[PDB]
């Protein structure tokens, strides 16, 4: 039974950046080509396009935004999404996910009067769903469904939050790596971890065996790492991460000196075969 | 004395400001936080973003947001120790300026049925309060992405002697009489909120305004290259 | 460059409360002196006379600067307001320190300092990067002053030899204590007296200058009527301020503030004997009732223009001079107040009191008509 | 502030004028309780009442009925009568008042079972009209009864009883005290357990010095005081089971 | 409500085998930071961050009655401003609730007349004495939340500058006092009986030192154990909706006072490396 | 529980005012037909500023002074809403507008230094003068500034205390029947003007009443004083304004502070010259 204190270090700006994004910070004005449709995250002023998040710009062909660092969750239409169950009304259940409202799921969508009091046991307060999302509603609310039976109340597992702009979209976000744990890298800022299952809902409840629980922990932290030091969240990032991993005990990952040359042997790998 | 031989007592002449060092992104565990300090006056602000409205749901507008905001100044802040509980009347007007300059360019257009809350918690106070928590409220909205008409910048402006002072310390605001704090936006000169209690004659009151406005703008050239350097470290290691 | 300065004042209610202070460094200071280059060249301001005309060195420099302590400042104000003495070099912190002490010697170092032909050039020692000192621990601010002052006499030293083209442009450092000179001299810098530059100048007759305690009433009352103690009413004079007489009913003369302790003109006092070979001689020992009452009377403000302490002389010459705790202070001048005592501490020379009600200003029928009804109490 | 009869600004007790030197009240049994006096149902508006004496200690408890996974949560008021004890307080109090609130609430739920109770709430008020003594066990002893009375669903019923440390050379443990042995004291603790499921409920004692030993020990004694009061208790509700 | 109850017996389960969420063993603190004199305005200050949770405490100084129970020897005065700037769960009014209750519990823990030495405060017995106000203001709540403030109000306590002053008086009024110049001020207090509070909160079988929101919420019963230097023991506390069987008390005790020395000594450590290290110097950063 | 604006209410006004033309009539810098009435005895006030009755009280008392300030009184303004003037004035439910209308006022006619505190003190920290107004709002149709402003000096210039007469230590008061009670010592008379701004900034008017406030987006106050001193401004309703319309605003108010003044110096003489033949109450212009 060991405790340390230190002093806090003051952060370092670390720099060779390397960098030609155009960068925009509210009230400046975007340069005007005639034959830009709109965008979001900017408006219009004494006609004349004027940005309105701090970030950097995009442009399509007929289409230029500003794209921020730091946003919550909004509706898109393809992606799947984990979120935390709050209320249950007579017809549907409120879902809160990092969306600017509490996302809404109906009962038609799930795939199981008889429905009105049996609604409730099935589907407990508080427990944790994973979905695709249907439509969009007027005002901007978020309706998700679940389709097939690849989704549906998760198992036990562990949840990080992150924040909803640091992960790719890429598609078959279901990895099952060969470390022995399955993970959902939710579109939104969520990121599940639960053990791989043998069989191929019920509540598995067994206890989970001990290698395999040191296993999800290991990931865990290298998540939190990689989130800490603001980089893209993605299947070979998390596997190197983990490979970094492997010499150092799990405890000792949380410490910021373990943390840089994790995500700096990392980087360095991803860059040397990106290319 | 206070401005003799063009020096005041902090030693720096009337319209410089003060040494101002703003910090975002302090408290990961919310949506939005700035720390700001300008000169001795220490301020910390913390906003949530538009969360869906938690509790007492007949307060949700149809169209646009709504805006939430509370003052709190910690109990050690000057030399009597000061209660925020039962002392609330100094503070509930200044939470209501602070939802008046948030309501004002904050685009509630865009967020429908949404809440935006901004708490502002001073740590030290040395004169020249409001602008600071304007300040800080502003870096920690632009940390959120809450998509607003323009960057916001508050100072504050006395007249002394025949010259107009910038930035005022707790020391001119003591013994002095006349202050004047704006609010401003500097996209379109539009200022945003005025406070002045005084009493000042109408003839120089053009002088001190744009004295006022001018560390306004002085304050809007110092904080954009902070912001923009968060934000061109925050890209480097993106893409 | 920031730096930070602490101090630990006390309060009006009665309490100890901590205070920090920011303090900027400039660097754009100007010497004053247009032989420099690094500064820049004659401020719109005052300058100080590049390559002086001699006034009368002749004995002992070169052309040259006068700089002066704070104790000579204060003393030799009326040596130095002389048109013949003419290029003086003063610093902040000698003045802030006269600020503090006496209020129409500032008075007067402000009208020479607006006037432009007596040429002084104020010097913001306390902002230039060079010549700041901070508070070592285990320092009186005496000697953090004195130690101020020295380093920046060394610092013009060191600025008109070298920042200069060719150093031919002194510093003279003013003092009284002799031993001050040797420490100048130990450290640094050429100095002088004040006594023996102004013999030795030349051309000499245009510039030829240079509580007892209160006993409470019970212990009085028990003297009275055990013994020597005597009751009775006081009596000021309109001659002298300083003598007084004490009725008993048989009168006692009583002089000096020593003897006088600080009772108002109608009282009822507890005399205390002397003994009679300096001689019938009292002194008042104690105070039995207060008996006052408001004053009419001016109140004549100090030079100052933004001080709160305000001097208040009465309508009548019996009553010792009153200080008040104002903010008006301008408007007040020249009309007629009353004015109330509220006590009379050990400290001061002086009662506290406060304004009670304005009547009018000096010279009109109806104010003077008020004041002297109000002076010998027709109601 | 205006909604009582105001009158003087600042008062003062008359005993900390009152020159005497008060004597120590000597020595005594360690284990040597005071008589209990119980009684349970003696209010009649409310839904059920407790009220419990013990020497100089008195206090009453009465327990308003329910009203509208989900859960009932009992909301516990502990008001301290203004004339009980030395000094008198003010009629809110504010600040000791929600400290003893805490203990009572965080010492009865594991009594009362709340799975039976959705979308309901509990209101325990507890007033104690005479400190003569341990003062929080008794509040949590007639609450017990009390709630058991009302008739709501439990375990078992709460039992407490307080400690005190006397602060002489050899420090030895004293059960039950009076105000007096209090005032004396340097450290008191109070422990209440369920005796039947044989598990402890809630302590909370404040110390001015000991030892891990001590305290330990202080513990073991007070479960067993608790464990030795309970049946006169028992004794009691059964009593005012048979009055209904 | 705040995490399902699968998440639950999966922490448990994961408890009972000594790795928890994040890889520490069963008697593991994480890293605990701790900073000196960060506000400017005050005798003395600390800033204390655990994980995500952050505690900054203010110590002032101020003249009073000494009291009329105690008169010859001063007090101390606690309050607690869970802020809204933790959550907006509390935001207008629900923040003195639980500012109320930690506060209560502070009290406790100097209520021993052997913790911090009262007889240094008086100035001049039944007129004056000092009245240390202690203001906690807690920044973001996350988790194990009386640790670090016991830990911030030692540090604080130790960082206290306490201004000397001696008050001369007269036969008449005379409340004339000097402070004294020359900022050294020798009255710094001795803190090495000063104690500090452990949690034990208490998930399966075995109990766990330094619970997370998630430990805590999956948790029915915790015990709040404060422990001195070298091996006193203050108040005790039950906290919690659950109940508690015997023996765990005695064996939470007697790991509650090893990590009591642990942490006592260590923190003695580190202020020391700090007042060693250039006063002037380390440039102070709150960024 | 208030009644609601309708669409064509909205709609109607602004194209009224889009044309520069008032319900009632008037033009756009026209103050309402005010009057003002005194009441029985000393320091009571009926202000109407047109539909609008502002009731406004002084009274005043000995109260040991406050420590920092031992030499000068202390004033306490109240400003309460009663409920007969609105009926969404339930008590509790309109906290925001409380407290905008008592800060303006308290921060007028406090740091504005209209009425003197220093020509209050009877005794330096012992006894001291304390002056308590109480401003009901009793019809809700306009600014409650405009005549909460007005109602306050008036009631301060009407006011009479009652004498006290120091003689050493003794302070021997009087009843109103031993002695006449002296008038108020008062530098000058500042006043408040509220402007109404509509849609950005185009269109400026002057006092709105209830459905030219419920219209409106901006309102602006500027408080000023015979000698054409500017006290204070505050603005309200998140609008943007530029700095040409408060450097063309300033003017406008000092007129309207000359008007009243003139207004409030014959409701004074004629209230006095009423009560010297006889005693009764003074009505005053209503012009």
């Amino acid at each position: 039974m060991a405790m340390e204190m230190r002093l806090p270090v003051a952060r370092k700006p670390l720099s060779g950046r390397d960098t030609k994004k155009h960068l925009v910070v509210p009230g400046d004005t975007i340069t005007t080509d005639t034959g830009f449709m709109r965008g979001h995250g900017t408006y219009m002023g004494e006609e004349k396009l004027i940005a309105s998040v701090a970030g950097s710009v995009e442009r399509v062909n007929k289409l230029i935004c500003v794209k921020a660092l730091k946003t919550r969750y909004i509706g898109e239409v393809g992606d799947i999404v984990v979120g935390r169950i709050t209320e249950v009304q007579q017809k549907r259940w409120k879902v809160e996910t990092n969306s600017r409202l509490d996302s809404v799921l109906l009962l038609s969508s799930m795939n199981l009067a008889e429905d009105e009091l049996a609604m409730r046991g099935f589907l407990q307060e508080g427990d944790l769903i994973s979905a695709e999302v249907q439509a969009v509603f007027s005002d901007g609310a978020v309706s998700l469904h679940t389709r097939s039976l690849k989704y549906g109340k998760l198992g036990q597992g562990v949840l990080v939050q992150v924040s909803p702009s640091l992960v790719k979209r890429q598609k078959t976000h279901f990895h099952d790596l060969p470390c022995g744990a399955s993970v959902i890298l939710g579109n939104n800022g969520f990121i599940w971890i639960y053990p791989t299952p043998e069989h191929k809902f019920i509540a598995n409840l067994e206890p989970v065996s001990l290698a395999d629980r040191e296993v999800i922990s290991r990931l865990r932290n290298c998540i939190i790492s990689l989130v800490t030091q603001r980089m893209m969240l993605y299947d070979t990032s998390i596997l190197y991460c983990y490979e970094a991993s492997l010499p150092h005990q799990i405890k000792d990952i949380l410490k910021p000196e373990i943390m840089e040359e994790i995500v700096m042997e990392t980087r360095q790998r991803l860059l040397e075969q990106e290319g | 004395l206070l401005s003799d031989q063009g020096y005041r007592v902090d030693g720096r002449r009337a319209g410089e400001l003060r040494k101002i060092q703003a910090r975002m992104g302090v408290f990961a565990q919310a949506d939005g936080s700035a720390y700001i300090e300008q000169g001795n006056t220490k301020a910390l602000a913390v906003v949530y973003g538009p969360h869906e409205i938690r509790g007492s749901r007949a307060r949700a507008l149809p169209d646009r947001a709504l805006v939430n905001c509370q003052y709190s100044s910690a109990t050690f802040s000057t030399g009597e120790r000061k209660r925020r509980p039962h002392g609330d009347r100094k503070s509930c007007e200044m939470g209501l300026q602070l939802r008046q300059t948030f309501e004002a360019a904050i685009l509630t257009q865009l967020h429908p049925r949404s809440q935006i809350d901004i708490y502002v918690q001073v740590l030290q106070a040395d004169g020249g309060t409001y602008a600071a928590c304007v300040n800080a409220a502003t870096l920690a909205v632009l940390d959120a992405g809450i998509p607003m008409r323009d960057f916001v910048c508050a100072c504050s402006a006395g007249f002394v002697d025949g010259t107009a002072l910038a930035d005022l310390s707790h020391v001119e605001e003591a013994a002095g009489g006349p202050q004047l704090a704006l609010a401003l936006l500097p996209a379109s000169g539009q200022i945003a909120l005025l406070e002045m209690d005084a009493r000042l004659h109408e003839d120089h009151l053009e002088r001190v305004l744009e004295a006022a406005a001018q560390a306004a703008r002085d304050v809007h050239t110092l904080l954009d290259r902070v912001v923009r350097q968060h934000v061109r470290e925050a890209s480097i290691l993106l893409g | 460059m920031l730096k930070s300065k602490t101090f630990l004042k006390k309060t009006r209610a009665g309490g100890v409360m901590k205070i920090v202070r920011e303090h900027y460094l400039r660097d754009d200071i100007g010497c004053g002196a247009p032989g420099c280059a690094a500064c820049g060249g004659a401020h719109e301001g005052p300058a100080l006379e590049p390559q002086p005309q001699d006034p009368a060195s002749s004995v002992c420099p070169q052309p040259h600067y006068l700089l002066p302590d704070t104790n000579v400042l204060l003393h030799q104000i009326d040596v130095l307001e002389d048109p013949a003495i003419r290029n003086v070099i003063v610093l902040q912190t000698v003045l802030q320190e006269v600020r503090n002490r006496s209020a129409p010697v500032y008075k007067r170092i402000r009208d020479v300092t607006n006037n432009q032909e007596k040429h002084f050039y104020t010097f913001t020692n306390e902002h230039h990067r060079e010549t700041y000192v901070e508070q070592e621990q285990g320092e009186n601010a005496n000697d953090r002053n004195n130690r101020a002052i020295r380093v920046a006499a060394k610092w013009y030293n060191e600025h008109l030899k070298k920042m200069s083209a060719d150093n031919q442009l002194q510093v003279i450092f003013i003092t009284n204590d002799r031993r001050n000179k040797e420490k100048a001299i130990e450290e640094g810098i050429p100095a002088f007296t004040c006594e023996e530059y102004v013999k030795s100048l030349t051309a000499n007759p245009e510039l030829i200058d240079r509580f007892s305690e209160h006993l409470p009433l019970s212990k009085l009352q028990q003297g009275i009527k055990s013994g020597t103690y005597l009751q009775g009413t006081f009596r000021a004079s309109r001659e002298n301020y300083l003598e007084a007489t004490v009725w008993i009913h048989k009168e006692i003369i009583l002089q000096g503030l020593k003897h006088l302790n600080r009772a108002v003109h109608e009282d009822i006092v507890a005399v205390e004997l002397l003994p009679k070979s300096q001689w019938p001689t009292g002194r008042v020992v104690g105070i039995i009732k207060r008996n006052w009452r408001p004053y009419c009377g001016m109140l004549s403000k100090s030079d100052i223009k933004e001080s709160r302490r305000h001097l208040f002389t009465p309508a009548d010459k019996r009553i010792p001079r009153i200080r008040i705790e104002t903010r008006q202070a301008s408007t007040l001048e020249g009309r007629r107040i009353i004015v109330a005592i509220d006590g009379w501490p050990r400290n001061s020379r002086y009662p506290n009191g406060h304004f009670v009600r304005n009547l009018g200003d000096v010279g009109e029928k109806e104010t003077e008509t008020e004041v002297l009804l109000l002076e010998h109490d027709v109601p | 502030d205006h909604r009582r009869i105001r009158g003087p600004e600042e008062s003062q007790p008359p005993q900390l004028y009152a020159a005497d030197e008060e004597e120590a009240p000597g020595t005594r049994d360690p284990t040597r309780l005071r008589p209990v006096y119980a009684r349970a149902g003696l209010l009649s508006q409310a839904k059920g009442s407790a009220y419990l004496e013990a020497g100089g200690t008195k206090v009453l408890c009465a327990v308003s009925g329910p009203r509208q996974a989900l859960r009932g949560r009992l909301l516990c008021d502990f008001r301290r009568a203004p004339f009980a004890g030395r000094r008198r307080r003010a009629p809110p109090g504010g600040c000791e008042e929600r400290e003893l609130a805490l203990a009572l609430q965080e010492a009865l739920e594991p009594a009362v079972r709340l799975g039976r109770y959705p979308r309901a709430q509990l209101e325990v008020s507890a007033l104690l009209l005479e400190d003569g003594g341990s003062a929080l066990a008794a509040a949590l002893t007639a609450a017990a009864l009390a709630l058991a009375d009302a008739g709501v669903e439990m375990y078992d019923l709460v039992v407490g009883c307080g400690l005190s440390l006397a602060p002489g050379p050899a420090p030895t443990w004293l059960l039950d005290p009076t105000r007096l042995e209090e005032e004396r004291a340097a450290a008191g603790l109070t422990v209440a357990l369920m005796p039947v499921l044989n598990q402890v409920a809630g302590l909370l004692g404040s110390g001015e010095g000991g030892l891990t030993e001590s305290w330990a020990e202080a513990v073991r004694l007070g479960l067993e005081g608790c464990q030795r009061l309970y049946p006169v208790l028992q004794q009691s509700l059964v009593r005012a089971a048979r009055r209904r | 409500v705040t995490l399902s109850e699968a998440e639950k017996v999966y922490i448990v389960h994961g408890v009972q085998e000594d790795l928890r969420v994040d890889g520490r063993g069963c008697e593991d603190y994480r890293c605990v930071e701790v900073e000196t004199d960060v506000v400017s305005n005050t005798s003395g200050s600390a800033r204390v961050k655990l994980g995500h949770t952050d505690i900054l405490v203010g110590v002032k100084a101020e003249m009073g009655t000494p009291k009329l129970e105690k008169p010859n020897e001063g007090y101390l005065e606690f309050f607690v401003d869970c802020s809204a700037s933790a959550t907006p769960e509390f935001e207008g009014r629900g923040g003195d609730d639980l500012g109320t209750e930690i506060a209560n519990t502070l009290y406790r823990i100097f209520n021993n007349k052997s913790s911090v030495d009262l007889k240094t405060l008086c100035i001049s017995p039944r007129e004056h004495c000092w009245v240390l106000y202690v203001d906690v203001l807690l920044l973001e709540c996350g988790g194990n939340l009386f640790d670090a403030i016991s830990i911030a109000v030692k540090a604080a306590l130790f960082n206290t500058r306490i201004p000397r002053v001696r008050v001369l008086e007269d036969e008449e009024g005379s409340k004339d006092i000097e402070l004294s110049d020359d900022p050294y001020d020798c009255i710094r207090l001795s803190v090495e009986n000063v104690p500090c509070i452990v949690t034990l909160c208490k998930i399966g079988y075995r109990h766990v030192v330094d619970a997370t929101l998630q430990e805590e919420a999956c948790s029915l019963a915790s015990l709040l154990v404060s422990v001195t230097s070298k091996g006193v023991v203050t108040c005790m506390r039950k906290v919690g909706k659950g109940s508690l069987d015997p023996e765990s008390i005695f064996e939470m005790m007697e790991t509650g006072k090893r990590v009591g020395k642990v942490l006592h000594a260590s923190l003695q450590s580190v202020v020391h490396k700090e007042e060693s290290l250039g006063p002037k110097r380390q440039k102070v950063g709150f960024l | 529980k208030e009644t609601p604006l309708s669409n064509c209410e909205r709609r109607f006004l602004l194209r009224a005012i889009e044309e520069k033309k008032r319900l009632d009539g008037r033009q756009t810098y026209d103050y309402r037909n005010i009057r003002i009435s005194f009441g029985t005895d000393y320091g009571c006030c009926i202000v109407e500023l047109g539909k609008t009755r502002v009731l406004g009280q002084v009274s005043c008392e000995l109260v040991s002074p406050k420590l920092n300030r031992a030499t000068e009184g202390i004033l306490f303004f109240n400003l309460e809403l009663s409920q007969m003037a609105a009926p969404a004035f339930e008590p509790g439910r309109q906290s925001d507008l409380l407290v905008k209308l008592n800060r303006l006022m308290e921060r007028c006619l406090r740091n504005s230094k209209c009425i003197d505190t220093e020509s209050l003190c009877v005794v330096a920290g012992e006894k001291v003068w304390q002056i308590r107004v109480d401003l009901h709002l009793l019809n809700h149709d306009g600014n409650i500034i405009d005549a909460a402003s007005i109602a306050a000096i008036v009631a301060l210039c009407h006011f009479r205390r009652p004498d006290v007469s120091v003689q050493g230590d003794e302070v021997t008061l009087y009843t109103p029947e031993e002695r006449d009670p002296v008038p108020l010592s008062i530098h000058h008379m500042p006043i408040c003007v509220s402007f109404a701004f509509f849609q950005q900034g185009t269109y400026l008017l002057v006092d709105p009443n209830e459905r030219e406030e419920r219209v409106m987006d901006g309102l602006l106050v500027i408080a000023m004083n015979k000698h054409r001193e500017i006290c204070t401004i505050q603005s309200s309703g998140g609008i943007m304004l530029l700095k040409d319309q408060v450097l063309r605003c300033s003017k406008i108010a000092g007129v309207k502070v000359a008007e009243i003044t003139e207004l409030i110096l014959k409701a004074l003489e004629n209230d006095q010259k009423v009560r010297k033949e006889g005693g009764k109450f003074g009505f005053a212009e209503s012009i």
